[PDB]
């Protein structure tokens, strides 16, 4: 799994 | 009559409203390059960040879609598609390198030297970390390592100032922690550190919220929910 | 090895998936300009239409937003904003004219001469009507009249073929009716005709659906719900 | 009012 949340 | 700078700022907000982010970038670069010893207003610095974020974000989105397709055609040994898909990806990656190079040059030539408060220094060093990180996302080997080193150095410099000069509930400090954690997770493939850093930033913010409050609750609230979302995702994926 | 045309088609679908519609357009123009006496496949003609639709659609969206803002700053006599807003609008309008000129040249140089069935002729003449219509949307006076005349001539030519050669439930014929009606309504400011044409096309489709069915129900269904939506909007606005 | 639906 990849693609987290970033600011 | 309006100053050229007033004019450029207004154009940038028109560009934003029309969703013409490449042009937004150029208006805000005219503003930035017109600085003397003064620095951008909070509004101007955020317009420039929003413009660049949108410009790079469309390419990152396209890159991700193209990378999925490439991996899928890899899994079938379908090589003439793979080559064309990689031709396409190379094009997108050239735009990503140009875009990052624009803001990165601007950062060390104009923005970072101009920063006069803790807020703006952390803001610009985190931006520097962010942009190096977006390079790291598609490079490999030696080029990747360099981008990773650059990212880590920038984030570290930002965090030294942030932890000593901004409140734990400050949106920029929290945003820095979120991104820094994501860097450990997605570039360094180190979920252990990613979680510790995200968790520590979340916990210090909670502690400050529970005793002193915070002025800008809206922004902090959203970022701390993002920190939680990543912790929940990353720690459920670990026990898998 | 793949033909250049095979390669370009595949690239165009990659561009579509990455949402890089300007590049999609260029791939499909290479295909179109490589034709001999043969014509585009249904898939190719639809890729070219989708590419152009997206390219023009972003500009039309931006144009509408900028026009709202301009009208609002007009209502306050705020003239230095109005001038900048119009500078911006002029830029968008130059892109709209270039984009339309691309597909319009392509239509009469390659596509329309190549069309060999009722389906493709109506498809390309309706496209010609559509693109002239998008010019009419922002021009005034003499330039506007010309675009309006061009739109009407194209749609009329398309409809003569459509009504005699395609079924009333055909998505292209229905799409032509929808757009033709919108032309009467938004360019000619003639809601009377707009409703009669939309209503007639809707009624003939219903009649055919009730007696013979239709092969491609999905597409017709959506377009006929669009025809209804416009009729309901336009006729409620009349009695207002 | 303006901005209808088109195909």
């Amino acid at each position: 799994h990849l693609y987290f949340s970033s600011n | 009559a309006p100053t050229a700078r007033e004019e450029n700022v207004y154009m940038a907000k028109l560009a934003e409203q029309a969703e013409r982010y490449e042009e937004m970038v150029e208006f805000m670069e005219k503003v930035s390059n017109s600085l003397g010893s003064e620095e951008l207003t909070v509004e101007e610095r955020n317009l420039l960040s929003v413009a660049y974020k949108n410009v790079i974000g469309a390419r990152r989105a396209s890159w991700r879609i193209i990378s999925s397709i490439e991996q899928k055609e890899e899994s079938r040994g379908n090589e003439e598609h793979v080559n064309s898909i990689r031709e396409y990806r190379s094009k997108i990656e050239n735009e990503l390198s140009k875009i990052c190079d624009g803001i990165l040059k601007l950062l060390d030539a104009k923005l970072i030297p101009s920063a006069a408060s803790g807020d703006s220094k952390v803001f610009y060093l985190k931006m520097k970390g962010d942009y190096h990180r977006y390079l790291a996302e598609f490079k490999t080997g030696a080029e990747r390592k360099e981008a990773a080193e650059s990212t880590l150095t920038a984030y570290k410099a930002a965090q030294d100032i942030a932890t000593t000069e901004l409140a734990p509930t400050h949106p920029i400090r929290l945003g820095l922690a979120l991104n820094f954690s994501v860097f450990y997770y997605e570039i360094l493939n180190s979920p252990d550190r990613a979680c510790n850093l995200a968790k520590q930033a979340f916990d210090e913010a909670i502690a400050e919220l529970d005793t002193l409050g915070e002025e800008s609750y809206k922004d902090s609230t959203l970022i701390m929910q993002l920190l939680r979302d990543n912790l929940t995702l990353w720690t459920s994926d670990m026990q898998d």
